[PDB]
């Protein structure tokens, strides 16, 4: 059967693909240091096999980690543009996430996803590491859901 | 635990084990159960064409004793 | 007084090339004083890399031995006490 | 520039020593002591004469020592030296310190017996 | 004796030494930044480089 | 019978590359008060299997601006010439027993730079340019050292054979005799392989990435398995050239278990000196290997020259 | 033949490798994605512009250098020698001449890079 | 002759020619110049080899350290007229027609 | 086909050279050098000189280091030049290759050529000696003979060495 | 203790060439028939391919000289499967 | 020699090397050995006007030693006729060949 093959088969890249997430090492503000203490012992981000990698190249999810301004908005496009794919955008944060407390200024973008398509949005000023890392087995099991090859099948 | 480390350990160990392991075993079974002959210098290879002559069968590593000598 | 003087400060300094150089001075001078030298060359001299092609007997060779076992030619029995 | 002589293939007939190199090197240290005329005649022969063609009597006798010696082998220390080369033949290098245990019994043997 | 293909050339320097060319060997210039592990994400540093 | 000896050889070293990825990350992890990976697979025994499908499926890319041609040949060199340095490796039979097999293999790590300075120019990229002159330094900086280093360890092997290297330590191991040169041959594999604290050429808190910035998913795993390639072999050669296992010519098998022990936990100090010192300055990389490690390397190969002659210990040619 | 064979083999499996790499994951590109990496910002200047050498005197001391371990490399085959007097003397006069040139190097400031 | 020598005589002769036919960069042409000796290295080793010239074997070695001497002294020369034209083009070393 | 391998390596040789010789950018340069020095590493091996093999590789890779940190500084352009880019350059490729092609097809038809000199196309193995059975490399006692018989050659290298780094010194000290 | 091994593994060397310097004889002796045999042969089988030729003198020497000269490889497997060629030129260097 | 110092010293800085019949290490002989010693021999004290002509039997088998030129030529003559005859089916080779 050619659906039960397709089937088993999306489970290993999904499957590979959550388990060996690689943020590219990107943080822009206070949001950023929760993210330092997820990678800290306390909650090792490690152990669930995600890796910081500097290069865009070798990432597989942007964390938005803090304010994104105006003069900021076309570098972070830049380097979403530059990850291969599959990608993934995790916002962080209530600047992140629309602006927050600097919603209404002339300088801030209201909510990264203006610039960048978004697969989990994590609330707080700033989020905990504790939610963040929920943020990221969100994400996770969004990945453990995804079709490719059964809705391939079916083109 | 510190211990935990270990499996993977264990499991690169065993990995690296079987090249010598496989190398060697593989010599005895292609050269009729001895070591593969070493042939360093050209004495040593010439001896072993020689032994590949004198087996009759045309390998060097089947040994004629005296059982050859009437 | 100068000798020592001037190696205390080599020594706080640049170990490194104090060890450097009394290693070097050491392999040029002890080849000299060893008794053991000697026998590097004897062994060299001693070790058959090729055949050793046989004298036609003339009638007149005593200190030549007619074979292998014989008391006549060098020995190695300094190389078995060695 | 003128024909190469070479003798006949019936020239060239001898009955060969037909042995491994590790029954060769286990015999080696004796064959050396027991052989030692017919094989300097031999070599002092090639050497002198610069020339294959010029030795081949004397080749042949260096075989027929060669065979007399094994013959005495088999018939007294058959099982002795069948163990020493043995021993021999399983290193890769041929090496002589693996094997003095073996050495040994047929040094022994064939002081004894010869 | 003048020529046509030698009209350009003039007498060599009294002391051998001709000026020294104006080229400018460009430093090279680099964005350390914003993504970047060592400027906190938000630095655009602009270096000159000479190697 | 030879081809299934090779496999037998490359799929094992892949494995073992893998799963040193994972041991790394846990050792690490330790040393850092956490885990590591202990999710994927029970104690992360799955996360190489995860992290291999996942760069292999991911996108590979090839920069507007790079040099076709040797941006896809650089990667294929990296690993195959790190597979190519096991071949003469006796363990304890080599599967290419080589006269100079010592000579082969400082010629392969040679060329094996190539794949990073060669990668880092076709990227045609600043960072991956600056990666690959750093490679350029290294190379000068250790290279000389490094065969002098050997040369004088090989005085009293008395060949370039590493079958004879067993030979010669069959009743001591060579640390003890040349413990100095064991120093300095130790730390001229760490910049030999890349390896903190010289781990220059790819700097990430520095360069990004360096030379292999520009890489991505498949290619970028090549380089990977290069370099970890290599760090494990380069400790099997320090295991050879210092601690020297014996060798019973009938239970070959007891040899390689002490073997890969000894190669195991050499590999493992490399992981415990990442963990433990800041990165130099390639600056001062070379500064180290001119100003302190030739000076003492030229000292000592003078002193193992003459030290078999004058205590009558030169060892057979053969 | 075993040496070419080990050697095809592996280079072999490496480009199988990348064979597979390239054409087993889905594709997507365009024009911001290749664009060369700089930390966000399109870079300045060609990566081709001339990148100045610092060390540049070692790097043709190198030259020298490391032709003389070629020289040096053949000394286990040379302690065999019979004539051990000449050839004690010649190895350690070449070492003591590559000390010496490495000591002028040093001491005129060859070793720091220029800044 | 054999039919290596063929091959061997016409890499050098190939290099010679890449030595006098200049283009721009001086360092093409110093590669030239170490392609020439590669070919006088190996036209030399073979012939010692085969041969059987037992202490001939120790010339092509020699002939490899007086290579580099040559090759780090056109090095040098490259660094110099780098420093002075900002290019190692050839070119601009026409400062002595006159 | 494997009694030819000397005849194989020997082409490839050939084809480095023509890659160095028709001056591309000398990142490419110093590629067909390696090439070069690579193949004929095992050109010189195959005719029993495995250290004399060896030791022309590692010189040759250690120098094209340095070449190449030199080019990246001193020999560089905004569009560095492939065979493929230049006239002048794939012209000279072009010719190289062809004048090979034709020295191997006829050399191969008849098993000689005249190329100028005449060269015998019987396969490079008829030279070879018959009868060698010592316990050591030929070429490993006669290198090794540097430093008992080549006193005078040891002096005279080593001299020139360390003028050498006298010399370099000198002439970059503006 | 390098030193008392060195010496040792010296000792042993010696008495491996020795072994071999007493099987020499034997081993000359024996190549020297073989190669007469191999030159024997080729010659047999010049005769044949070369009877028809014009101006060929069957076994002619191109020295000189009439003084032995040891075969080059072609000479002596000039007229032989590939098989034995290249394993008595390559053989040895090819041997791992 | 320009300026023979070596001669006049009795010190030999290169001329161990000039021959390959000169004193080899262990004895190793070139494969020329006996062509070349004749033709020195011959040639001796003569000067090279002289050997040019009086030693040129020497001096050629020396050349056929060295390049083996006429020997190929002869083998290449037979290998030809060999496979002549095979295609024109007029010879098969013995089993030993
Ligand atoms: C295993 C081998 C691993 C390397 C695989 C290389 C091919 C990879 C496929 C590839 O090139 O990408 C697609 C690439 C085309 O992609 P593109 O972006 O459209 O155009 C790329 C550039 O136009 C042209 O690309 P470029 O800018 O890189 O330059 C082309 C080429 C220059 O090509 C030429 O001009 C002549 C051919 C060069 C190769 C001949 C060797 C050069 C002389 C040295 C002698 C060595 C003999 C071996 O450059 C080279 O120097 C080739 C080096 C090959 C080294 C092989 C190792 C030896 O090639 C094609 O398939 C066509
Ligand atoms: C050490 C080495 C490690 C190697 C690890 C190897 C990975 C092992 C696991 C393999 C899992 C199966 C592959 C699935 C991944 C494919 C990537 C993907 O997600 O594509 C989604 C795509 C989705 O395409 P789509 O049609 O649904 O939509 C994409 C188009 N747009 C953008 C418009 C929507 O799937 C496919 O296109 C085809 C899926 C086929 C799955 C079977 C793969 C066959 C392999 C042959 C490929 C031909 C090239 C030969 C390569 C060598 C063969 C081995
Ligand atoms: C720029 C892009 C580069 C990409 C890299 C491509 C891969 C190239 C990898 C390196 C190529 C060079 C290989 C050189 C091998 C030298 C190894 C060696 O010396 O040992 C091999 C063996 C000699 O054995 P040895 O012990 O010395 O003596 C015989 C004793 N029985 O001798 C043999 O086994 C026979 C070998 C003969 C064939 C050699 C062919 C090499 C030609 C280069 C390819
Ligand atoms: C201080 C921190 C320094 C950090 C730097 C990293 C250094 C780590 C070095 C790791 C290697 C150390 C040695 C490992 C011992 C392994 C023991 C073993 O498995 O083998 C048993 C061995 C004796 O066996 P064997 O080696 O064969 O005897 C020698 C005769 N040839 O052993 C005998 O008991
Ligand atoms: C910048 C220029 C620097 C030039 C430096 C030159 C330093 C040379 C120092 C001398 C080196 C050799 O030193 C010398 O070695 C030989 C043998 O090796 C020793 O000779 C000793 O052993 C040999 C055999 O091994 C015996 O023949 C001899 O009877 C015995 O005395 C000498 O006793 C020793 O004086
Ligand atoms: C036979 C081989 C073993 C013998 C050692 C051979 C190598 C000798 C190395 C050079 C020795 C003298 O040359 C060298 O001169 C310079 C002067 O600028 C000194 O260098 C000086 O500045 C440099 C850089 O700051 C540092 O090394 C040091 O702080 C200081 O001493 C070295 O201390 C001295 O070692
Ligand atoms: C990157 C590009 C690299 C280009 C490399 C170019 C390599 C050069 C090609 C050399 C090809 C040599 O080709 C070789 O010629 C000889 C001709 O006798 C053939 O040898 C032949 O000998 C006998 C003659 O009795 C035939 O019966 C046999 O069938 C045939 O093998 C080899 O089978 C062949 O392999
Ligand atoms: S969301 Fe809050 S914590 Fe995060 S960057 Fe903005 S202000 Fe700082």
């Amino acid at each position: 059967r050619g659906e039960y093959v397709v089937a088993k088969l999306d489970d290993l890249i999904n499957w590979a693909r959550r388990s060996s997430l690689w943020p590219m090492t990107f943080g822009l503000a206070c949001c950023a240091v929760e993210m330092m203490h997820m990678a800290a012992p306390r909650y090792d981000m490690d152990r669930f096999g995600v890796v910081f990698r500097a290069s865009p190249r070798q990432s597989d999810v942007m964390i938005v980690a803090g304010t994104l301004t105006n003069k900021m908005a076309p570098a972070l496009r830049k380097v979403y543009d530059q990850m291969p794919e599959p990608r993934y955008v995790v916002s962080m944060g209530s600047c992140a996430n629309g602006g927050g407390y600097y919603h209404y200024s002339y300088s801030v973008v209201r909510g990264c996803d203006r610039i960048v398509p978004v697969d989990i949005y994590v609330p707080g000023c700033p989020p905990t590491a504790e939610a963040l890392l929920y943020g990221i087995l969100q994400l996770q099991k969004k990945i453990k859901r995804e079709k490719r090859l059964r809705i391939w099948y079916r083109r | 635990m510190w211990f935990e480390v270990l499996p993977g350990i264990a499991v690169m160990g065993v990995c690296l084990f079987i090249p010598g392991m496989a190398t060697a075993r593989i010599h005895r079974f292609s050269n009729g159960g001895k070591e593969k002959r070493v042939a360093h210098y050209p004495y040593q290879w010439y001896l072993m064409e020689r032994d590949r002559r004198v087996s009759g069968v045309n390998r060097s590593y089947v040994s004629k004793g005296l059982e050859n000598i009437d | 007084e100068r000798v020592a003087a001037f190696l205390k400060n080599v020594w706080a300094k640049e170990p490194v090339l104090v060890a450097s150089f009394a290693i070097a001075g050491l392999a040029v001078i002890l080849p000299t004083l060893s008794p053991y030298t000697k026998y590097s060359l004897m062994i060299n001299r001693a070790t058959p890399y090729n055949y050793p092609v046989p004298l036609r007997d003339d009638g007149n060779m005593p200190d030549v031995p007619s074979h292998p076992q014989d008391p006549q030619g060098p020995s190695l029995e300094w190389l078995k006490r060695l | 520039p003128g024909i190469v002589e070479l003798p006949s293939l019936e020239d060239l007939k001898v009955q060969e020593v037909k042995v491994s190199s590790s029954v060769l090197k286990a015999a080696a240290h004796h064959y050396g002591a027991q052989c030692d005329k017919p094989n300097k005649e031999f070599m002092l022969c090639r050497w002198e004469e610069k020339d294959p063609r010029r030795c081949l009597e004397e080749g042949k006798l260096v075989n027929q020592c060669a065979l007399e010696f094994f013959r005495q082998i088999k018939r007294h220390c058959a099982e002795p030296f069948t163990e020493y080369w043995t021993c021999i033949d399983y290193s890769g290098l041929q090496l002589f310190r693996r094997c003095r245990k073996q050495q040994a019994q047929f040094d022994e043997c064939v002081l004894d017996k010869l | 004796y003048p020529t046509k293909e030698t009209a350009h050339w003039k007498p060599p320097p009294w002391n051998d030494v001709d000026p020294p060319k104006d080229t400018l060997v460009s430093n090279l210039t680099l964005n350390f930044g914003p993504q970047h592990p060592a400027a906190h994400g938000v630095l655009r540093l602009v270096m000159e480089l000479s190697g | 019978m030879f081809m299934i000896n090779i496999l037998m050889l490359i799929i094992p070293i892949l494995l073992a590359v893998a799963f040193l990825t994972l041991v790394e990350r846990k050792v690490l992890g330790y040393m850092q008060l956490r885990k590591g990976p202990n999710v994927v697979g029970p104690y992360g025994l799955l996360q190489p299997i995860a992290d291999a499908i996942k760069l292999f499926i991911k996108e590979p890319l090839r920069p507007a601006t790079s040099s076709a041609s040797m941006f896809i040949l650089a990667p294929i060199m990296a690993l195959g010439l790190a597979l190519t340095m096991w071949i003469p490796l006796p363990m304890p039979y080599p599967l290419i027993n080589m006269n100079l097999g010592v000579l082969f293999m400082l010629a392969m790590s040679s060329l094996a730079v190539y794949s990073i300075l060669w990668s880092g120019w076709a990227s045609n990229s600043k960072y991956a340019l600056i990666g690959a002159l750093r490679a350029v330094a290294q190379t000068i900086s250790y290279e000389v050292t490094l065969a002098i280093i050997l040369l004088s360890v090989l005085l009293m092997s008395g060949s370039f054979t590493l079958s004879t290297l067993i030979t010669t330590q069959e009743q001591m191991w060579l640390i003890l005799p040349a413990w100095p040169l064991a120093m300095m041959w130790f730390i001229s594999t760490l910049a030999e392989t890349n390896r903190a604290p010289f781990d220059l050429t790819e700097g990430e808190s520095e360069l990004v990435s360096g030379f292999n910035v520009e890489y991505a998913a498949g290619p970028f795993a090549l380089f990977f398995m290069a370099e970890y390639a290599n760090i494990i072999m380069m400790n099997i050669f320090t295991a050879i050239l210092f601690l020297g296992t014996s060798h019973n010519p009938h239970m070959p098998e007891l040899y390689t278990i002490n073997f890969t022990i000894k190669s195991l936990l050499l590999t493992m100090s490399f992981l415990w000196i990442r963990a433990s010192y800041p990165r130099f300055r390639y600056d001062q990389l070379m500064h180290l290997l001119w100003k302190n490690f030739l000076p003492l390397t030229l000292a000592l190969c003078m002193w193992h020259v003459s030290l078999p002659i004058l205590t009558s210990g030169i060892p057979p040619q053969t | 033949m075993n040496l070419m064979l080990a050697l095809l083999t592996n280079f072999t499996l490496a480009t199988l490798l990348v064979i597979i790499a390239f054409w087993l994951p889905q594709l997507n590109v365009y024009s911001e994605k290749t664009s060369p990496y700089e930390c966000g910002f399109d870079p300045m200047g060609s990566a081709r512009l001339p990148f100045s050498m610092k060390f540049f005197l070692v790097a043709i001391t190198f030259l020298l250098f490391d032709l003389e371990i070629a020289l040096l490399l053949p000394l286990p085959w040379a302690s065999q020698t019979a004539n051990l007097n000449t050839m004690l003397t010649m190895a350690l006069f070449l070492i003591i001449l590559l000390a010496v040139s490495l000591a002028y190097e040093w001491t005129q400031k060859g070793l720091e890079w220029t800044e | 002759m054999s039919m290596v020598y063929m091959n061997i005589m016409m890499a050098f002769t190939v290099s010679l020619v890449g030595l006098l036919m200049y283009r721009s960069h001086l360092m093409s042409s110093l590669l030239c110049l170490e392609g020439m000796m590669l070919s006088l290295f190996v036209m030399a080793a073979l012939t010692i080899l085969n041969s059987h010239f037992t202490l001939a074997s120790m010339m092509p070695i020699i002939l490899l350290v007086f290579a580099a001497c040559e090759a780090a002294l056109g090095l040098s020369l490259l660094v110099m007229v780098s420093n002075t034209y900002g290019t190692d083009y050839v070119q601009n070393l026409n400062l002595l027609q006159c | 086909m494997m009694l030819y391998i000397v005849f194989i390596l020997s082409v490839i040789f050939v084809m480095g050279f023509v890659g160095f010789s028709s001056k591309p950018s000398p990142i490419y340069g110093g590629l067909g050098l390696i090439v070069s020095g690579g193949v004929g590493c095992g050109i010189v091996l195959n005719f029993g000189g495995s250290f004399l093999g060896l030791m022309v590789f590692l010189i040759y890779l250690g120098g094209m280091m340095v070449v190449f940190g030199y080019t990246t500084a001193m020999a560089t352009e905004q569009y560095p030049e492939i065979w493929l880019s230049n006239k002048a350059v794939l012209g000279a490729f072009v010719t190289g290759l062809l004048m090979e092609f034709f020295m191997v097809y006829y050399v191969l038809k008849d098993k000689e050529v005249e190329v100028v000199f005449e060269f015998n196309g019987l396969g490079d193995w008829v030279i070879y000696d018959t009868g060698d059975s010592g316990f050591f490399s030929e070429e490993a006692m006669g290198i090794a003979a540097l430093y008992s018989y080549g006193t005078w050659l040891v002096i005279v290298t080593g001299w020139s060495l360390l003028i050498g780094v006298v010399v370099i010194m000198e002439i970059t000290r503006g | 203790s390098m030193m008392k091994w060195n010496r040792e593994r010296r000792r042993l060397q010696i008495e491996d060439f020795e072994a071999r310097i007493a099987l020499m004889p034997l081993l000359q002796a024996e190549k020297d028939r073989r190669v007469l045999q191999m030159l024997r042969e080729n010659l047999e089988e010049e005769a044949t391919v070369m009877k028809d030729v014009p101006g060929w003198k069957v076994g002619e020497s191109v020295f000189h000289t009439t003084r032995w000269v040891t075969p080059m490889m072609g000479e002596l497997y000039g007229l032989r499967a590939s098989e034995e060629v290249l394993s008595a030129t390559y053989g040895f260097i090819w041997y791992t | 020699p320009f300026f023979d110092v070596q001669k006049r010293l009795g010190v030999d800085l290169d001329r161990w090397m000039t021959i390959q019949s000169a004193e080899q290490p262990h004895k190793i002989p070139s494969r020329c050995h006996a062509f070349e010693k004749e033709w020195i021999e011959c040639a001796h004290g003569i000067g090279s006007i002289r050997a040019e002509k009086e030693c040129k039997i020497e001096f050629e088998d020396f050349r056929e030693c060295l390049l083996r030129q006429k020997t190929m030529k002869r083998l290449h003559a037979i290998r030809r006729q060999r496979e002549k005859l095979i295609k024109e089916g007029k010879y098969t080779p013995p089993p030993h060949h």
